RNA sequence: CGUGGAAGUCUGUUAGAGUUGGUGUCCUACAAUACCCUCUCGUGAUCUAUGUGUAGGGGUGAAAGGCCCAUCGAGUCCGGCA
RNA sequence: GCGAAAGCCAAGGCCUGUCGGGAGCAACCAACGUUAGGGAAUUCGGCAAGUUAGUCCCGUACCUUCGGAAGAAGGGAUGCC
RNA sequence: GGUCUUAAGGUAGCGUAGUACCUUGCCGCAUCAGUAGCGGCUUGCAUGAAUGGAUUAACCAGAGCUUCACUGUCCCAACGUUGGGCCCGGUGAACUGUACAUUCCAGUGCGGAGUCUGGAGACACCCAGGGGGAAGCGAAGACCCUAUGGA
RNA sequence: CGAGUGGCUUGCUACCUCGAUGUCGGUUCCCUCCAUCCUGCCCGUGCAGAAGCGGGCAAGGGUGAGGUUGUUCGCCUAUUAAAGGAGGUCGUGAGCUGGGUUUAGACCGUCGUGAGACAGGUCGGCUGCUAUCUACUGGGUGUGUAGGUGUCUGACAAGAACGACCGUAUAGUACGAGAGGAACUACGGUUGGUGGCCACUGGUGUACCGGUUGUUCGAGAGAGCACGUGCCGGGUAGCCACGCCACACGGGGUAAGAGCUGAACGCAUCUAAGCUCGAAACCCACUUGGAAAAGAGACACCGCCGAGGUCCCGCGUACAAGACGCGGUCGAUAGACUCGGGGUGUGCGCGUCGAGGUAACGAGACGUUAAGCCCACGAGCACUAACAGACCAA
């Protein structure tokens, strides 16, 4: 009666087309709980190494023992929160009201933006406060950029601009917290937002694989046995039945693979540090040497080396945080060999 | 079942001819099924280290031959991964015949066993000469 | 640990452990050493190994 | 034990003849029967060139209604014929 | 080398099995190499592929029309100086 | 049944057969499981003696089955190689074409509609793709019936 | 016995197609139905418990591997939570297969005087086409909204992004004479699916290094050919799976169902008004797309004689064209060089030894030599090349 089988690939990451922004854009943000803070950071993918760890999990029979865990090294230098955008609750959803900028800008920010010369931070701040009094204020987010110049292995000097939310206390107290970060110079580090041992969500634009067939793209079978020698090797059986007399968008077809935005959930931050502790002998292949602020993410992270990855506190964690894991050993062995 | 404390890459399939690491009279075992396993379309049902499998006696004594008995996969050629990242592989693929209560059918076990199999099946452990 | 073949220090979280028929255990640092052992070559006879020099 | 060297004898892409499978390639072809690999025979009822004979309800046929100039359960041409 | 066999190379012939240039050169296709562990589970069917292989020594069953079966099978050897 | 048709009334053998409807016959071998294969039984729908029966060593690009060995046939797919494929110069066909034509879901209609009806959707053009539909293209269906047709 | 629903079986009819709508089975890939096999929530019991039997809501997900047979069907085995059924031209041959049916060859049985036949069996016996339209998967160019850079919004759109099982504690506990034997909950793992990634294991690696057979360049050295590496051994980067990482809970509203308050009907009544609960199902949550959403969007800054963009040049985190991204001397973008990091496995030559041999000669051994050769990665380094310069634009 022909065996049942789940369909080839998922329909939830559709359409499988090229990403608009190489800079990932979060579609969801964490809940407002504790003290006001920026709900995310960003860095550049470096490569991989392994780390030996002491089991933190209280429910594991191996609690206290040495365990080898794979890790993705990401260079995370300080970022600059250059502005504060405010949204207002309109009957058509959330719309941007005004932005509060600065005077202090990074030397090479003019490679992406038409940097402000004449702005009134006080009139903008006043507009946001009248909206708060009116009860029309939505959420408060910061316009943030990265400093790729701080990373020697990344060729680009052109900053990657992205918006990040500020959640936490009351809308009055976090407006103030946001303005204080901006009005200084906008400088903040990974430490300011994340603590080692917490679960983060990493968003990234995947490795570009160009155009690939159904077998690679959707995981369909190759033609088996005798069918494999007739002139058809990696082409599906049919594009659909007689009726409906059309090809459904659900049938596995050829096209763009990779260079899509993915948001990898519940990624444990093994260690946040600075220096050259995670650097590989001979340098990370197709990247370079690490000597500065870094993060160690448990397992894999979307995108290739040199790509901008984004961080966010886990919106849906399964486990309770087990802060600052005991790092007994970090490998520095050559990735070549 | 209880966690092995090792990641196994199933080295056996349904129909695989393996060794019988005991004194039961059974020399060669043929895998028929894997306990608690349900595959997917076109996939050959896979068996690995630490799995309780159903077997048929291919080679051996006349009384043992053709019998459909249960067994435990003790050794396998394909590598398994220990928590410290090290891979562990064996010289052969072997299994020990077990009964309804998971007690070995024989008395003496031939060749080495993996420590994770020993942790899962205790009466097979306290019968094992070498535990690697 | 140290490699039961060449004699270099096996980087933790790397390597394979081969269990022989009798029960003997051989820790290998790489695939190169495993493959040289399968060729019936003895570590002492090869110049690149730490066992020889 | 040696000698002898028989054979519709054996192995063989010797030359040469043949054409089992791939239901591969081709299938507006290189080709109106092709290409490649695989396979069979290869001192004999063998293969082959040239010359010569048998002609259409007739030849020829180790017989498949096979073949008789891409034409065969009765060739081709023209005529009967509009 | 057993060889009018393969492979390589002379003499002789040719670059006319007669359109070129570019893209680490994607999908897909034709020919093909290598694939861990398992080993026919594939399929109407081992189709396709693969395994074996030359030479010498040892050794060789049932059956038989006594010719044969038979290179049965199985085991060992093989370079250079 | 314990002769009757129409002369005789199946002997040796072989037998569920390339012949056996029933049928995957029953028993056994083998497999975890065998409409297969082999042995035995065998009342044989409808075996059988030059319409030759039986048997058989040797031979076979003949049909079926089993074992050892081997392996990407499969689990389950990967990477690579050569020629294409894609872009550029040059050369340069053919198939096919009532018309209109951006369709989709339902309905209706000679009961199997891009074109009718109602809705839904739909900015134009171009590149690559695998072929769902045009009851796609190719051949005045060999099947079937019919013709006071042919051979 | 009576009343029906379906259109899966079979039959009937002869409406449609004979200037052809390609067969059965299978396969591959997609959507759906519910009359539900499992999974969730329930009611009854001849419901102690455990395991069941019957029923209700429910189509989210799952429903698998194999032996005979062309088989569909079915029989059989071992697993399983369960291994449900059905529609899509008995879905699917401009997708595959060609085993069966159903040409031409042949045999057997039966029938026939015979040619020859058989709704008997058997061996053999072919699979065309360069996509015009439409359809969808992906990629571009323009126009509309009406100068630019950057950041967003969210009408709508997709999702299974998750499904299921085993084990431990609960517990040898509740229940039961005993035999036997649960649950809530909390944990650990597995399986299927999904997305991504390559530190580790594994594969490849006709980059590279080594060994070695034949032959040719006289030997040596060093090379060519042996199908696109002669063969064997090792194998970096990259790409990969056989490797590794991630994939809730919770809210809201309901179905079946359990109830509350409550009348018609003084009582009673879960319902008629009202209300508290309650499914793996629905909605939100989460992931992906999405200013062409014609109400064609918002914000901030820059600019209208100049903001910005294009061409050009050096290159990839990108790539079939196009597109995308980065750098361009105020520079490390690419190459050379030198290190570092890696592959292989110890170079040529010379010296000692070497079974022997009068000597000639000599396979090989040792040393020099972690040697020699090589690198798709990294760093240092402006030496070389990113020069010169063109165009559009409110
Ligand atoms: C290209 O072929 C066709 O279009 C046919 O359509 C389906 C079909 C036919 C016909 O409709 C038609 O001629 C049936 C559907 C007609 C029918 O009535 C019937 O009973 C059957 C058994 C047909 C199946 C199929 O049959 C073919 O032979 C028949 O196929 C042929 O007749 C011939 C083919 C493929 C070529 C040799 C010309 C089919
Ligand atoms: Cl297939
Ligand atoms: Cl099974
Ligand atoms: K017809
Ligand atoms: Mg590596
Ligand atoms: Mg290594
Ligand atoms: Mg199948
Ligand atoms: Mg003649
Ligand atoms: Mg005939
Ligand atoms: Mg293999
Ligand atoms: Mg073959
Ligand atoms: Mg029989
Ligand atoms: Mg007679
Ligand atoms: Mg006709
Ligand atoms: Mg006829
Ligand atoms: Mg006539
Ligand atoms: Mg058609
Ligand atoms: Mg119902
Ligand atoms: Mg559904
Ligand atoms: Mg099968
Ligand atoms: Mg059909
Ligand atoms: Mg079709
Ligand atoms: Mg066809
Ligand atoms: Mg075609
Ligand atoms: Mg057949
Ligand atoms: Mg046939
Ligand atoms: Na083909
Ligand atoms: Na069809
Ligand atoms: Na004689
Ligand atoms: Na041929
Ligand atoms: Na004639
Ligand atoms: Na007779
Ligand atoms: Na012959
Ligand atoms: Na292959
Ligand atoms: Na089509
Ligand atoms: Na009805
Ligand atoms: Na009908
Ligand atoms: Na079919
Ligand atoms: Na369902
Ligand atoms: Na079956
Ligand atoms: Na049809
Ligand atoms: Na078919
Ligand atoms: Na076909
Ligand atoms: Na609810
Ligand atoms: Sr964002
Ligand atoms: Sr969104
Ligand atoms: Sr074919
Ligand atoms: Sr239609
Ligand atoms: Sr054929
Ligand atoms: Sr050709
Ligand atoms: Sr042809
Ligand atoms: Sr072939
Ligand atoms: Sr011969
Ligand atoms: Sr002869
Ligand atoms: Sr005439
Ligand atoms: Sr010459
Ligand atoms: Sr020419
Ligand atoms: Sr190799
Ligand atoms: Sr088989
Ligand atoms: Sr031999
Ligand atoms: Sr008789
Ligand atoms: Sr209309
Ligand atoms: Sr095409
Ligand atoms: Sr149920
Ligand atoms: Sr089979
Ligand atoms: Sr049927
Ligand atoms: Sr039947
Ligand atoms: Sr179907
Ligand atoms: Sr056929
Ligand atoms: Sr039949
Ligand atoms: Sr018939
Ligand atoms: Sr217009
Ligand atoms: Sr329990
Ligand atoms: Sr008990
Ligand atoms: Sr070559
Ligand atoms: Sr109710
Ligand atoms: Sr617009």
């Amino acid at each position: 009666p022909q065996p049942s089988r789940p369909r080839k690939g998922s329909l939830g990451f559709g359409p499988r087309k090229r990403s608009t922004s190489e800079t990932p854009r979060f579609n969801s943000w964490p809940s407002d709980d504790g003290q006001p803070g920026v709900q995310g950071f960003a860095g550049y993918k470096a490569g991989m190494t392994h780390v030996v760890l002491v089991n933190d999990e209280p429910n594991s029979p191996r609690e206290g023992m040495e365990e080898t865990v794979p890790v993705t090294v990401i260079e995370t230098p300080p970022m600059r929160a250059v502005a504060l955008r405010a949204y207002e609750d309109t009957p058509y959803g959330q719309r941007p009201l005004t932005e509060v900028w600065t005077d202090e800008f990074h030397s090479e920010l003019d490679r992406t933006l038409d940097v402000p010369e004449d702005h009134d931070p006080d009139a903008a701040e006043e507009q946001i406060r009248d909206a708060h009094e009116a009860g029309d204020l939505g959420d408060l987010r910061l316009i943030t950029h990265t400093v790729p110049d701080a990373v020697p292995s990344v060729p680009k000097k052109k900053p990657d601009v992205m918006e990040t939310r500020v959640g936490g206390g009351s809308v009055s107290d976090r407006l103030d917290h946001a303005l204080d970060i901006v009005e200084d110079g906008g400088e903040h580090a990974m430490n300011d937002i994340f603590r080692a041992g917490e679960y983060a969500d990493v968003a990234g634009v995947t490795k570009g694989k160009g155009t690939q067939g159904p077998v690679k793209r959707w995981g369909v079978q190759k033609r088996k046995g005798k069918h494999a020698r007739q002139g058809w090797r990696r082409r599906i059986g049919n594009l659909g039945p007689w009726n409906p007399s059309r090809v459904r968008s659900t049938v596995p077809q050829q096209g763009q693979t990779g260079y899509h935005q993915r948001t990898e959930l519940n990624k444990r931050l093994i260690d946040i540090g600075e220096g050259d502790e995670p650097t590989v002998d001979g340098g990370f292949v197709n990247y370079g040497e690490v000597d500065g602020p870094y993060t160690l993410v448990k397992g894999s992270v979307p995108g290739p080396d040199k790509r901008l990855v984004r961080f966010r506190p886990a919106v849906r964690p399964n486990d309770q945080p087990r802060l600052d894991p005991e790092v007994r050993y970090v490998s520095n062995e050559s990735n070549q060999g | 079942m209880e966690a092995l404390g090792a990641d196994v890459t199933q080295g056996l399939e349904k129909g695989s001819l393996i060794t019988c690491a005991d004194n039961t009279g059974a020399r060669e075992l043929k895998v028929i099924s894997v306990h608690g396993y349900s595959g997917t379309k076109n996939r050959h049902p896979k068996a690995g280290l630490g799995d309780k499998i159903t077997v048929s006696v291919t080679k051996g004594t006349p009384e043992m031959r053709r019998q459909v008995l249960e067994a435990v996969v003790v050794r396998q050629r394909k590598p398994i991964r220990r928590p410290d990242g090290t891979r562990v592989k064996f010289e052969d693929n072997a299994a020990v015949i077990v009964d309804e209560n998971e007690d070995p059918r024989g008395t003496e076990l031939k060749g080495p066993i993996a420590r994770e199999v020993a942790q899962r099946f205790g009466s097979v452990a306290s019968a094992a000469t070498m535990i690697v | 640990r140290e490699c039961d073949y060449c004699g270099t220090d096996i980087e933790p979280g790397t390597g394979t452990m081969f269990v022989h028929k009798d029960g003997a255990t051989t820790h290998f640092c790489s695939s190169k050493c495993e493959n040289n052992a399968d060729l019936g070559r003895e570590a002492r006879n090869l110049e690149w190994t730490d066992t020889a020099r």
